[PDB]
RNA sequence: ACUCGUGAGAGACUGCCGGGGUCAACUCGGAGGAAGGUGGGGAUGACGUCAAGUCAUCAUGCCCCUUAUGUCCAGGGCUUCACACAUGCUACAAUGGCCGGUACAAAGGGCUGCGAUGCCGUGAGGUGGAGCGAAUCCUUUCAAAGCCGGUCUCAGUUCGGAUCGGGGUCUGCAACUCGACCCCGUGAAGUCGGAGUCGCUAGUAAUCGCAGAUCAGCAACGCUGCGGUGAAUACGUUCCCG
């Protein structure tokens, strides 16, 4: 199974493998939950980057 | 009519 | 002026003027306007009422134009649909005729995009 | 006799230098009725100008290849080669001015995979 | 794909053509025909290494010039051998075509020869390993031979996974054009498939 | 421009006026290499200039590129993990590039129904201090000082 | 490609519309070159084998 | 469409069939392979079944569709809608 | 006066063949007089399945030379 | 004699000078030269990665069909369309449309092919065959953008050409499904395009035309090359991607 979404212009991919359909799309939704989490980029997920004191 | 169309186009 | 019923346009040259005729183009009005003998690059104000007799009397003798072009065009159309022909039914559902692609485009004969 | 020849971007001019009047006989035609623009003109008695010797000689060219703007640009250099021949001297002035240095300017070749010579099929990420 | 063919790469410059005839109208069955001699000639022999094949034409005479390692095997004595492809070269369309049988100067300098023999060992039952040490220390003892790397890719060994292996000795400048590189390909017929051989081989370079 | 900056090419000087400005503007208003046909609509413009007010296009042309030439613009820096808009010194050469293309681009956008009639009105309301191209240099004075306090980085 | 496809090019027919190609070592029908008559992969293969008389790589 | 100087193609095969059917003035059902034909004034009468591509249909040919190819009135696609 | 055409891919083998052809007319001759090189020009895809962006270009040369009075099979004479 | 064609050769090597430099690599500037610092562009793609692509160029281990999953033929299909995505072309016009005149290229192709003069059509095109296996003849002598003159006057227009009706030419045994082109008429959307996104550092982007392969004909606006005219910008690596 391959996903790919275009997030505002930003490209977000996965692709995973299963022994069937059903297994297959649940671990891509698992993926594409990860990536998107790690794609958010909106303030509450680069507040913590910023250089502070 | 049509078939006078035929013959002046082809005869 | 009033030529076969058509109201020409205020400030034009004769042929493009003449163009606005349903059964004239541009090259049917270049080669009447040549045959009749007034001059191609006149303005629609100058002309006069002889002039106005003379493109109907030819236009009317030796061209067809206006209401009984068109309804020779939808007569045509509705014959070629009556008799089972493929343009038929290609007419009747509103589809391309001359062999045009569909997958994609055609939008034409399809009208503006629909959403499903 | 005396004769050079001037090659810009597929142009070649061949010029023939005498000690007439300022007239120019391109293939037979004349400043005005060849390379009918000023900017061309200028282009063309640059060499003249920083030499001050114009209107000193009468030119005859032979012309081949490219456009106007090659053959102007052809025509210069072999102007300028004429006049170095013509009169070593003065060199600097010319050389200085780059009139005596060919152009290696040339149309890049095209390029598989790509529309032009650096132009790219557009690619969408998506 | 990686490195292009070594012979096509200097083709122009180190190495030469293999044909060797002019034709603007009879392009096309000359090529024809010369393809179908060159398969005549591989299958017709396959015991003695043939390391070449070259074809001259000039109108209706064809010379065929045949190299190979062995060749009172691919001649016979009375003429056996000579009059068969003779035979089966008149019945080409070849016109009048008469072979030139050669013999190489040194058997294990040629690339070709060198992966034929691999195969041949490989083939049957001997472990590549050996046969690759064995080809190597074989090409090494040559006076002109200055270098030698030897590959071979498939299924070594009648595994189930498909394999690369390559062992080199000396210099194998790939990429030097007047460096001439012998380059020899064969494929091994085992019974689980079939074993990609190349070999490439360097012996001084040319100006 | 990451091993350093790159050579200018050095632009040559006018047949008909003689001025670096007149080729610099040729050069902008080019389009599809068409060099001839710019050239003609620059030199109509500056005779229609000169028979409008009688006086020798370039000084004219100078006096409305220093109407609308800038001095100040503003700029996006992120200092710090944070964008803001910096006010910064502008060069002379990029003051005299911007001048030149807001007068083109304003002048392409008139409406009278030609390119050569446009770029005399814009020049001409420029030298007087009201064309379109003055009010967007009095605009990004405005910003540059609206955001005077980030001057300091 | 299949024997039988490639046998029937040889054919003659009384309408000559028909005759295709059809590379001769292969039977390829698709990228057939008239003056080899071998398509793009054997002529490839065959010019860097230098079996081609005066066919050589480009550079320029 | 054909140049006028090559002639209609008809078919001999359908051509011979019609020239046999319309000696003695009875029109039976004709069974005919060829789209390609057109249509001959000497069809006026008869009705040919067409192939289509799985099976024939029939066509009764008039007046008014003279002129025209056999294939025209047997359409090979069939598509109802989505 | 009869023209002796030669044609080769080969350059080389054509300088020997219009000097060898020189050396045994010499009747006055004209020289070899070279003749623009005749270039054929082929692209093609190098994988056998897709990747087209992928090309490779062969070419072949012809070497022409004449000679005007008053082999090796890569050359040709034509005598006319 | 000058180009040009194609053979041989020379010519760029930090060669020389000045300064930085561990007197070292290397670097900055200058002279000379056509070219100055791997001159411009190509061919060339290390060990390997992604079980990347190709059992449909080809070959091939194993499995399977074998009165059929082999083989011959006609017709049809690969061209279907309520939609979605991608790559391109033409436009939305006055830096333009139309008409008349007029000047400059390179490269390539051609024998059962290129095919001229002349004649007949408004035009595709028809008749005809001069000369050419071609630096010779034909592709016209080759172009278009370009320059000059006239007209249009900011409008869904003299823009745009889709769609549709009618009439033809050519190829092919056959242009219905399903070719291209020509003539007359018809004259849609389209007013510079949201979020977002792509290409390009100089003979480049942009724009204009020409040729070739495949090819009986063409779906070619695609692909591969050739030349004509030819810009703007780069302060600098903080942010985005690798």
């Amino acid at each position: 199974a391959q996903a790919n979404l275009d997030v505002n212009g930003r490209q977000v991919r996965a692709q995973v493998e299963g022994v069937n359909a059903r297994e297959a799309v649940d671990r891509l939704e698992a993926r594409l939950r990860s990536r998107l989490e790690r794609i958010a980029e909106h303030w509450e997920a680069r507040r913590g980057g910023v250089p502070a004191e | 009519g049509r078939v006078a169309r035929f013959e002046k186009r082809y005869g | 002026a009033r030529l076969v019923g058509v109201d020409l346009p205020r400030d034009k040259r004769m042929e493009i003027a003449l163009t606005y005729i349903y059964g004239i183009g541009r090259t049917r009005s270049n080669e009447i306007l040549a045959a009749t003998g007034i001059d191609k690059n006149m303005r629609t104000k100058d002309l006069t009422d002889d002039q106005v007799t003379v493109l109907r009397d030819y236009i009317e003798g030796n061209l067809k134009v206006e209401g009984d072009l068109r309804r020779e065009v939808q007569a045509d159309i509705r014959r070629k649909i009556e008799i089972g022909c493929y343009q038929g039914l290609r007419h009747r559902r509103g589809l391309p005729v001359r062999g045009q692609r569909t997958k994609t485009n055609a939008r034409t004969r399809k009208g503006p995009k629909r959403t499903i | 006799p005396i004769q050079t020849v001037g090659r810009r971007k597929e142009a070649v001019v061949r010029v023939r230098l005498v000690p007439g009047t300022g007239q120019f006989n391109l293939d037979g035609r004349t400043l005005e009725n060849y390379f009918p623009n000023k900017v061309h003109q200028q282009l063309i008695k640059a060499p003249l100008v920083t030499v001050d010797r114009v209107d000193q000689f009468d030119i005859y060219a032979h012309l081949d290849g490219g456009g106007p703007s090659g053959q102007a640009g052809a025509l210069r250099l072999a102007i300028a080669r004429a006049l170095i021949l013509v009169q070593p001297e003065d060199r600097p002035a010319l050389k200085k001015a780059g009139f005596l240095t060919r152009d290696p300017r040339a149309i890049e070749r095209k390029k598989y995979g790509l529309k032009k010579a650096r132009k790219a099929p557009q690619y969408s990420k998506r | 794909g990686q490195k292009i063919n070594p012979h096509g790469f200097r083709l122009g410059i180190t190495t030469e053509w293999k044909s060797r005839w002019y034709a603007d109208k009879q392009y096309k069955d000359y090529v024809k025909e010369d393809v179908a001699i060159r398969k005549l000639l591989a299958t017709g022999l396959e015991r003695a290494g043939i390391a070449d094949v070259e074809i001259e034409r000039t109108r209706d005479r064809v010379r065929v010039d045949i190299h190979t390692a062995r060749p009172g095997i691919v001649i016979g004595r009375r003429g056996t051998e000579a009059d068969r492809i003779r035979a089966d070269l008149e019945k080409l369309t070849g016109k009048q075509v008469q072979l030139n049988i050669l013999e190489v100067k040194n058997p294990e300098s040629q690339a070709q020869l060198v992966a034929q023999g691999v195969a041949e060992q490989l083939s049957n039952r001997v472990a590549f390993r050996r046969a690759m040490r064995k080809a190597i220390q074989s090409a090494m003892r040559q006076p002109n031979v200055k270098g030698i790397r030897v590959q071979c890719s498939g299924r070594l060994g009648g595994a189930e996974m498909s394999r690369s292996e390559f062992y080199r000795e000396g210099r194998v400048p790939l990429h030097t054009l007047r460096a001439d590189i012998d380059y020899g390909l064969y494929e091994a017929k085992t019974t689980f498939g079939r074993i990609g051989v190349k070999v490439w081989i360097y012996k001084g370079d040319i100006v | 421009p990451r091993k350093g900056p790159a050579p200018k090419r050095p632009l040559v000087n006018d047949p008909v006026y003689g001025s670096q400005l007149v080729t610099q503007l040729v050069n902008k208003v080019l389009l599809e290499g068409k060099k001839s046909l710019a050239e003609r609509i620059v030199y109509g413009a500056l005779e229609q200039a000169r028979e409008k007010t009688g006086t020798d296009p370039v000084v004219t042309l100078k006096r409305a590129l220093d109407n609308v030439k800038p001095a100040l613009e503003v700029r996006s820096r992120r200092v710090g993990g944070a964008t803001y808009q910096v006010p910064v010194e502008v060069r002379p050469d990029r003051s005299t590039t911007l001048a030149l293309r807001w007068l083109v681009n304003f002048s392409r956008q008139r409406r009278e129904k030609t390119m050569v009639e446009r770029l005399a009105n814009e020049i001409l309301d420029a030298s007087n201090g009201l064309g379109a191209s003055v009010k967007r240099r009095e605009d990004t004075h405005k910003m540059a000082e609206a955001n005077r306090a980030f001057a300091h980085y | 490609a299949k024997k039988a496809l490639v046998h029937k090019a040889n054919k003659k027919p009384k309408f000559a519309v028909r005759a295709y190609t059809r590379c001769n070592k292969c039977g390829r029908p698709h990228s057939v070159y008239r003056k080899f008559g071998l398509c793009r992969i054997c002529l490839r293969e065959m010019a860097h084998a230098g079996e081609l008389p005066g066919v050589q790589k480009s550079s320029w | 469409p054909r140049s006028l100087k090559k002639g209609p193609f008809v078919d001999d095969h359908l051509l011979k069939k019609v020239d046999v059917q319309n000696e003695k003035n009875t029109k039976q059902v004709i069974k005919t392979w060829s789209r390609r034909s057109t249509i001959i004034p000497d069809f006026i009468g008869h009705t040919f079944a067409v192939h289509d591509g799985r099976k024939h249909v029939p066509v009764f040919v008039t007046e008014a569709m003279v002129g025209h190819k056999l294939g025209e009135f047997a359409p090979t696609r069939t598509f109802k809608g989505h | 006066k009869i023209r002796i055409r030669l044609k080769a891919y080969d350059h080389e083998a054509i300088d020997a063949s219009a000097r060898k052809i020189v050396e045994t007319v010499t009747a006055s001759v004209v020289g070899p007089v070279p003749l623009p090189t005749e270039k054929n020009v082929y692209c093609v895809i190098r994988s056998p399945h897709k990747y087209k962006d992928s090309r490779e270009h062969f070419e072949m040369r012809t070497h022409k030379r004449l000679i005007d009075i008053l082999l090796p099979a890569s050359v040709d004479v034509n005598i006319q």
